[PDB]
RNA sequence: AACUUGAGUGCAGAAGAGGAAAGUGGAAUUCCAUGUGUAGCGGUGAAAUGCGCAGAGAUAUGGAGGAACACCAGUGGCGAAGGCGACUUUCUGGUCUGUAACUGACGCUGAUGUGCGAAAGCGUGGGGAUCAAACAGGAUUAGAUACCCUGGUAGUCCACGCCGUAAACGAUGAGUGCUAAGUGUUAGGGGGUGCCCCUUAGUGCUGCAGCUAACGCAUUAAGCACUCCGCCUGGGGAGUA
RNA sequence: AAUGUUCAAA
RNA sequence: GCCCGGAUAGCUCAGUCGGUAGAGCAGGGGAUUGAAAAUCCCCGUGUCCUUGGUUCGAUUCCGAGUCCGGGCACC
RNA sequence: GCCCGGAUAGCUCAGUCGGUAGAGCAGGGGAUUGAAAAUCCCCGUGUCCUUGGUUCGAUUCCGAGUCCGGGCACCA
C-alpha cells in the first residue's frame, strides 16, 4: 500500500489463561478454518506440560517465548548504487508476530507421532535452551550482528 | 619504549592503515583491515576503522602514551571514525594534523577510467 | 599646382602568460642507501595475475635523476594564426591613449611565388622520472582481438633538419563609412567631489528597428552601401584512378 | 561504478 | 619391400597393465519470454576396426587382416 | 641388501613431547536476483596407515608390517 498505515484493530481475549499473547498462537496452529479443533488440542498440550516439565506452563511460557525471541532482521537494501544487506532491529510490535511461527513450523517436524505431544516439546525444551527452534534464532541472530556492515542505510 | 607517540594513518579506498610510533619513526605496532579478515570492500568501512584504531592503539603494551597527535594521510572514507575510535583505548587526543601530499603539477596523472 | 580629414613620422605617458638565449628555487612521483617492524600491501562490481619473512607496504633521514610549474587565475590579458602561465637577467617585435609639430594621398585587395604553421610520424644525435600504442598475464561474456586490473617498448623531453595536414571553428574572408537603448569588465585620457558623469580602444550578456526557411544575428551584424580576391552548381562513385 | 544479442518481404 | 601409433556416444579426446566403459560438443523433451538466441533441468543410444587363438574371463596379449600419421630412402 | 620422513575432513597442510583433534578448498540447505556466476549465513562426517606390547591412559614410544620421497652406489 503506497497509501499509509492500514489500521491494525485486531483483538485476542482468552477463556482461562488470562493472556492476550496466548490467543495468538491459537490463531496460527488453526489451519483450514477449524477453530473447533485448536484449543481442544492446545489446552490438552498445556495441561500435559506440568506432567512433562517441572512447573505450570504459565511461568514457563514467557520464558519459552523469551528464549525463542528473535533479535535482529536482515532486510536487504540496494544502497546508493550498490547491492548488499543491512541489519535492522525489529520494532517491538512486529517481533512477537515474527516470533511465534517457529513454534508451529517445527511442531510439524518433530516425529513424536502425537501432535499434542510433538508440539509441546518446544515449550518444554524452550525455557531450557538448545531446543528445536532456538537453533534458527541463534543462526539468524548472528546473521549481521557479527556480520556488521553498512549500518547507515535507510530501509 | 617510554610514553610517547605520533599517529600515522592513511585511508585510501583500500585497507586504511593505522601505525603509531614514537617521536622517531619506530613502528610500535602497525594495524590494518587486512590483519582482520576484511576483503570484499569492507577493507574500508567506518566499521573497518572501528577495529583499526583499537587494535593498534590497545596494542601498545610498552608505552601506552599520553597523546596521539594524528597525521592524516589518505583522503578516503575512513577518516574521523578512526580518530574518535582511537580515544576508545584511552589515549587523550588533543591536537590533529592533516597531511596529504598535494602536487604542484609535477607528474601527469594516469588516465581516466571508463 | 595647392589643401587636409585617409594612412605615416615626431612628443609625452600607459599597460602585456609577444618571442628567443642563459641562471635559480619549492611541492610531488619513482628508484637506490639505513633505522623501527611483521603479515600482508596493491587490486576491482567482485576477484585474481604481480610484489612479499631471503625482512615487503605503512615511516624516519639521506642521495640520485627527469618532467611540469598547485595558491594567484577571472566570459582576464597578448599575438596575424597555431598558441603562450614559477622567478631573475640579456636582446627584440607589435598594439592602445592623449598631443598637435611635420610629410601631403604616400592607401585598399592580392592571381602566381615567398614564409609561419597544434598533435601524431620520420633522420643523425643525446636524455629517460611519471605516463603510455604494439604486446604479455589475470578476470567479463557463448566467443572479447575490447571497456576493467598488474606490468611494459616506441613515443612523450632538448638541439639541429624535414613532413605542412585538423571540428587549423565565431563551422561567419579583408578593408571603409552609417542606423534605438541598457548592462558588466580591462587598459588609459580628460571634468566635478578614497567617490559622481564625458569620449576612444578592445570583450561578455539582454534587447527594438531591419534582413532570415526558422532557430536566431542584431554598433564585435547574418542590417543598409562600395572595392578586390577564394570557392560551389543533386547525392553515391570520390578527395579515389 | 554493470551483464544483457537479434526481429524474414514492401 | 621395413619398424611403430592406432580406428574408443552422431563430433573430439580419456583409462583401457584378461573378472573391472568416462568426460565435453551435438540430439530430444520441459522452463524462461512479446518471438528467437542465449541460459537452467532430465534423458538415451557408444564401437571399444574384420577374425581366430593363450582364454574362470580379451575394449586389454599374439598374429591370418583394411585404412591413414612418424621414419624409410644406402655406392 | 642399508639409514630417515611419514600415510592427519572428499582435497591440502597444522600441533600431534601417553589423560589433552585444528584451519582453508569442497558438499548440502537458506538469502540475494530477470537466470546463473560471484557474494553472505548455518551445518556435518575426519583417518589420526595393518597389528601387538611399556599401557590410570598411545593420534603420541618400540617394533612383527604395505606404499612412496631424501641418500645408497665402494677397488667384483
Ligand atoms: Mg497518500
Ligand atoms: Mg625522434
Ligand atoms: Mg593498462
Ligand atoms: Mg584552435
Ligand atoms: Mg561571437
Ligand atoms: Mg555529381
Amino acid at each position: 500500500p503506497r497509501k499509509g498505515s492500514v489500521p491494525k484493530r485486531d483483538v485476542l481475549p482468552d477463556p482461562i489463561h488470562n493472556s492476550k499473547l496466548v490467543t495468538k498462537l491459537i490463531n496460527k496452529i488453526m489451519l483450514d478454518g477449524k477453530r473447533g479443533t485448536a484449543q481442544r488440542i492446545l489446552y490438552s498440550a498445556f495441561d500435559l506440560v506440568e506432567q512433562r516439565s517441572g512447573r505450570d506452563a504459565l511461568e514457563v511460557f514467557e520464558e519459552a517465548i523469551n528464549n525463542i525471541m528473535p533479535v535482529l532482521e536482515v532486510k536487504a537494501r540496494r544502497v546508493g548504487g550498490s547491492n548488499y544487506q543491512v541489519p535492522v532491529e525489529v520494532r517491538p510490535e512486529r517481533r512477537t508476530t515474527l516470533g511465534l511461527r517457529w513454534l508451529v513450523n517445527y511442531a510439524r517436524l518433530r516425529g513424536e507421532k502425537t501432535m499434542e505431544d510433538r508440539l509441546a516439546n518446544e515449550i518444554l525444551d524452550a525455557a531450557n535452551n538448545t531446543g528445536g527452534a532456538v537453533k534458527k534464532r541463534e543462526d539468524t541472530h548472528k546473521m549481521a550482528e557479527a556480520n556488521k556492515a553498512f549500518a547507515h542505510y535507510r530501509w | 619504549n617510554i610514553e610517547n607517540g605520533v599517529a600515522h594513518i592513511r585511508s585510501t579506498f583500500n585497507n586504511t592503515i593505522v601505525t603509531i610510533t614514537d617521536e622517531f619513526g619506530n613502528a610500535l605496532s602497525w594495524s590494518s583491515a587486512g590483519a582482520l579478515g576484511f576483503k570484499g570492500s569492507k577493507k574500508s568501512t567506518p566499521f573497518a576503522a572501528q577495529m583499526a584504531s583499537e587494535t593498534a592503539s590497545k596494542s601498545a603494551m610498552e608505552h601506552g602514551l599520553k597523546t596521539v597527535e594524528v597525521t592524516v594521510k589518505g583522503p578516503g572514507p575512513g577518516r574521523e571514525s578512526a580518530i574518535r575510535a582511537l580515544q576508545s583505548a584511552g589515549l587523550e587526543v588533543t591536537a590533529i594534523r592533516d597531511v596529504t601530499p598535494v602536487p604542484h603539477n609535477g607528474c601527469r596523472p594516469p588516465k581516466r577510467r571508463r
